[PDB]
RNA sequence: CGACGUCGCUUUUUGAUCCUUCGAUGUCGGCUCUUCCUAACCUAGCGCCGCAGAAGACGCUAAGGGUUGGAUUGUUCACCCACUGACAGGGAACGUGAGCUGGGUUUAGACCGUCGUGAGACAGGUUGGUUUUACCCUACUUAGCUGGAAAUUGCGAGAA
RNA sequence: UGCAAGGCCGGAAAGAAAAGAAUUAGAGGCACCAAGUGGGCCUUCUUCGGUAAGCGGAGCAGGCGAUGCGGAAUGAACCGCUUAGGGAUAUGUGGCGUCAAAACUUAUGGGCUCAUUCUCGAUACGUGAAAAGGGUGUUGGUGGAUACAGUUGGACCCAACCGAAUCCACCGGCCCCGAAAAUGGAUGACGCUUAAGCCCAAUUAGUGAUUGCCCAUUAUUCCUUUGGUAAGGGCGGAAACAAAUGGAGAAAGUGUAGCCCUUCCGAUGUA
RNA sequence: GGCCAGAACCAGCCCUACUGCAUUAUCCUGUCGGGGAUCAAAAUCCGGCGGGCAACGAAGUGCAAGAAUCUUGGGUCUUGGUGAAAUGAGCGGAGUAUUUGAGCUGCGCACGGCGCGCCGCACGCACUGGUUUCUUCUCCGUGAUGCUCCAUGUUGGCGA
């Protein structure tokens, strides 16, 4: 076993760290992030003057050690969400049928998929701003913007996996609603 | 399939040695068979009379009668319960003087000679003495006894 | 806990005989938990390369070699094993100890662990203390740092037998059954 | 999908054995009825294709539900006609005869062919040939009476 | 006067030395007269026929039959131990989380393992459940190669920024896939994962020495019975002694309430 | 009282406490040289040299014979007793010593370097040697004129 592992991170000027019992807040501007990691057993500390969040394995095998990277990944993605954001901007694909998306007011309506008269309906949590660009700037793009990373993802997932081509090729028939970019909101 | 005759089941038994072949050479016929020796009964594969049964071939017993071709032999032959003494008529090219008793009257010599000696005058030889008592080793030569890696490298084949 | 196995120098030699009237004498080293295994362990060295039997030889001594000092050191002991399936294997490896029996007896519970290898079928080629800087295995020499420390977590202290208890009051120490 | 090789699983086939049963465990099939297995025929989901569509091949999780009507045959099988989403494969003493039936097997009558001098014999054909008993104990199905927390007692004292 | 044989007369005899130089719960031999048996079966090793079989057939030896007892949950044969009827103390095989005695879940021992519907594993015998083949699950070896390296990024099948250790082949350990059957079900059940699983190792733990604990029809010892191939003592009443107020017995003996006392050994069993 | 129970002591058994002899050297030290890693060291490590006991609660190393009397261990509801022959280092009489180990030593012989007699001798064998510095107790004694079995305490409770 390995005596000590450790990762190291440094936050940003706008951004405050808090652990407490393996439970990190983020708080920059544009809000604030929560994550319980209490599943994880790992030594969490954060330096204030220096600005530097640390995660620490003592006497880990490989099992252990590959948690603390994963929680260095975690603490970064709140850092970039509550500071920049993220925007996931996805398009819907067809070949003859058009895919009509209404987007109402945390509710998104698919029709016409592939020429169905079953409407699929998902219902966006109000952490994740969902939004229709004009036709005229881009056509048929429908945009995520929340500060979760894993959770404007797992909408954008969800609206693919339910424009989902059932019985037949789907190397032909490549009709779907794919996410084309994932960016920052600022 | 198997039968019981005289001679079954003698194929590597009464067969002779390899370039060791032949019938009795003549210091078998010169030598002298008493009543009262010991003799080793051991099958001449050569001779074919007078042969003894496979049993008694590698067994010893003591003569009880001398004949002008022949020797009869006592044999002990464990029966069940008991061993019997059975007498053999064999011809005297099976036969060998026994020198399991030699041993033995080699001492009895030995003692007489002892005691000679002793009666008048002599020097008897030393005692021998054991050679499990203890005592200061001086080593001319000292080496180390351990296993080397050169040793699993050897055993490997091909 | 002291090791389970001890350090032995058996010297020995074949009878002296008409053949071999000043035979060679042969130190050896075996790790083993009494000397009556240590003297079987040297007629067995002594049977499979010298060609001599316990009962055609004599011991000179099978004495106990002292430990030294306990210090915290690294030991390079080099090891072999039978298995059917592979032959011999022989490897080297390193352990922190602070005895050579004491660094053996870890190669033996290492061995059995790791590999399934019993005390008989196990082969020890040599023991020796390395300084930090002859180290390979990045698992010993991350104890050669020169602050070096780590915290104790995860820890389960049981009482003392005479203050353990059965049932113990939430939020206090106060023994209910004992 | 898979030759030449090679490694297995199953006990729904036959063989091998001869352990139990010869003061007897009723011996085929069908009908009836329930249940279980999964090596999945249909039905629910899902991968992959030499996957355009339609139809389909292969595979995975899954035995909850379903899996027919008939001509010939005692037949299990077999074969054909027809419907269907489909008409999967098996076990339960080759499930099930004090549940039935008795077509077959399986006595005594009789005919045939072959065999035998003969009486007679034929996993050769043919026709006719008694299917007994529950009121006991359990198990199931309903139907009643009735004590009991120290599961009859202690007075032995615990409230969701 | 030599050889063979039957004797006779003498001699010598560590009565068998020393060199590792035997040991014995070693009374040898000999009869007589009888019974049940004369279906066997199972094992470690050797072994023949058969694809094999809880199959048929042998060798040496143990065992069951004929025999319980303590253990492997259960089992004629495995393991321990073999048996007069009772106690105490120790063990053996097997155990010490509960059932269930013992670590009230021992240590101030070391490693490995995560196993989603026959639900990982903890089956000696017992195969009384498993193979070939595979795994970028984890943690150990062996032999090589590279190292301002390998991987990103920019430039264009190739070197420069980058700043550290990387990756190639092959062997193990545990775990996983291979791995499908019919009533509901079986590490014995629960449950166990800082194991209560697997390998190794201890005995209150680097402290100062070399027996942790629990269970037998076993071992040791004590009491009693019974029988000996039983071993011995005593048995010629020593002397004295009334009740009212020390006693009784003492048989020359197979077997009895055994003539009495001491001692040693055995004690199960189908026909 | 032939009943119940508690303590005393006896004898025998069964458990524990209390330990000496040998051993160590691949060891313990100090110092030089190297080597190591540091901010600089030190240490781990390898060599030469000088001393040596890691020191008796040193070592988990070989064997242990230590009178549970001194110096009031424990148990016997696992034995039998209350002195109806108490064989005692334990009961009773004497005496203040002898002896047996450890120290230290004499001669000779064994034993060990080196060689055909010098040195050593851990202290073996004979004189059951010498000294007594410390460590122990030692010396006498009861036949059966008992052939055998039974019969003799204390304190309560219960029983008038
Ligand atoms: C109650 C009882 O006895 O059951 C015993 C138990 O051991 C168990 N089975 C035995 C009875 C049995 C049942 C079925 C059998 O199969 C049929 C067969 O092969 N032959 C028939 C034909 C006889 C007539 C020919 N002339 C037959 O023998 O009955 C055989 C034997
Ligand atoms: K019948
Ligand atoms: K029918
Ligand atoms: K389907
Ligand atoms: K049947
Ligand atoms: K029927
Ligand atoms: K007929
Ligand atoms: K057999
Ligand atoms: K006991
Ligand atoms: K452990
Ligand atoms: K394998
Ligand atoms: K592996
Ligand atoms: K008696
Ligand atoms: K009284
Ligand atoms: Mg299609
Ligand atoms: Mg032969
Ligand atoms: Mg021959
Ligand atoms: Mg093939
Ligand atoms: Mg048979
Ligand atoms: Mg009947
Ligand atoms: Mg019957
Ligand atoms: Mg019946
Ligand atoms: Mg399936
Ligand atoms: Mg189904
Ligand atoms: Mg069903
Ligand atoms: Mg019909
Ligand atoms: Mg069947
Ligand atoms: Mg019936
Ligand atoms: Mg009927
Ligand atoms: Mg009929
Ligand atoms: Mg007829
Ligand atoms: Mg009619
Ligand atoms: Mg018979
Ligand atoms: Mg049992
Ligand atoms: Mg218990
Ligand atoms: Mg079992
Ligand atoms: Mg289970
Ligand atoms: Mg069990
Ligand atoms: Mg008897
Ligand atoms: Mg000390
Ligand atoms: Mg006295
Ligand atoms: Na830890
Ligand atoms: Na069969
Ligand atoms: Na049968
Ligand atoms: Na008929
Ligand atoms: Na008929
Ligand atoms: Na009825
Ligand atoms: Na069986
Ligand atoms: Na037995
Ligand atoms: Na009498
Ligand atoms: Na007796």
């Amino acid at each position: 076993v390995k005596v000590k592992s450790l990762c190291t991170l440094q936050i940003p000027e706008g951004v405050t760290v808090d652990v407490k019992g393996r439970k990190v807040t983020v708080t920059g501007k544009r809000g604030t992030l929560t994550k319980d990691l209490t599943h994880l057993q790992l030594d969490l500390r954060v330096d204030k003057k220096n600005r530097t969040f640390t995660v620490i394995r003592w006497f880990g095998s490989k099992i252990p050690i590959a948690c603390l990277n994963t929680t260095k990944a975690h603490v970064q993605n709140m850092i970039t969400g509550v500071t920049k954001g993220y925007r996931f901007k996805v398009r819907c694909a067809y070949a003859h049928f058009p895919i009509n998306v209404s987007v109402d007011g945390q509710n998104i309506e698919v029709r016409n998929f592939l020429g169905e008269k079953r409407v699929r309906r998902q219902l966006v949590p109000n952490t994740v701003k969902v939004s229709q660009t004009d036709p005229s700037k881009v056509k048929d793009e429908i945009v995520f913007d929340g500060n979760d990373l894993e959770q404007v993802s797992r909408e954008a997932a969800v609206l693919h996996q339910m424009c989902l081509v059932k019985k037949k090729d789907i190397r032909k028939f490549l009709d779907g609603i794919y996410v084309q970019t994932k960016t920052n909101i600022e | 399939v198997h039968s019981y005759g005289y001679k079954s089941g003698t194929r590597h038994l009464f067969a002779k040695k390899f370039r060791k072949h032949g019938v009795p050479s003549v210091s078998t016929i010169l030598t002298n068979i008493k009543v009262g020796d010991y003799v080793d009964v051991v099958a001449d594969s050569a001779v074919r009379e007078g042969m003894p049964h496979k049993y008694y071939h590698g067994r010893t017993g003591i003569v009880w009668n001398v004949t002008p071709r022949g020797v009869g032999v006592i044999i002990n032959k464990p029966v069940r319960t008991r061993t019997l003494r059975k007498r053999i008529c064999v011809r005297f090219e099976h036969v060998r003087k026994s020198r399991c008793q030699e041993a033995f009257k080699a001492k009895e010599h030995q003692f007489q000679a002892y005691l000679a000696a002793k009666k008048a005058g002599k020097a008897l030889p030393p005692l021998q003495k054991s050679s499990r008592l203890g005592g200061i080793v001086r080593p001319k030569n000292v080496e180390v006894l351990a296993r080397r890696v050169a040793d699993y490298e050897a055993m490997v084949p091909y | 806990v002291k090791p389970h196995l001890r350090h032995y120098q058996v010297v020995g030699r074949e009878s002296p005989s008409e053949k071999n009237p000043e035979p060679t004498v042969y130190k050896f080293e075996v790790f083993a938990p009494n000397f009556v295994v240590a003297k079987s362990r040297f007629w067995r060295m002594m049977r499979v390369k010298n060609k001599v039997k316990a009962t055609h030889g004599d011991v000179l001594s099978c004495k106990v070699v002292k430990d030294a000092k306990l210090v915290a050191r690294n030991y390079l002991v080099d090891i072999a094993y039978y298995s059917q399936r592979c032959g011999y294997t022989r490897m080297v490896k390193e352990f922190r100890d602070v005895s050579k029996t004491g660094a053996v007896s870890q190669a033996y519970h290492d061995l059995a662990s790791r590999h399934r290898a019993r005390y008989h079928n196990i082969e020890v080629l040599n023991v020796k203390s390395i300084p930090d800087h002859e180290v390979k295995h990045l698992s010993i020499a991350q104890y050669h740092a020169p602050n070096l420390s780590f915290p104790l977590l995860q820890r389960r202290t049981k009482a003392t037998r005479k203050d353990r208890a059965i049932f113990v009051k939430k939020n206090t120490k106060r023994a209910v059954v004992a």
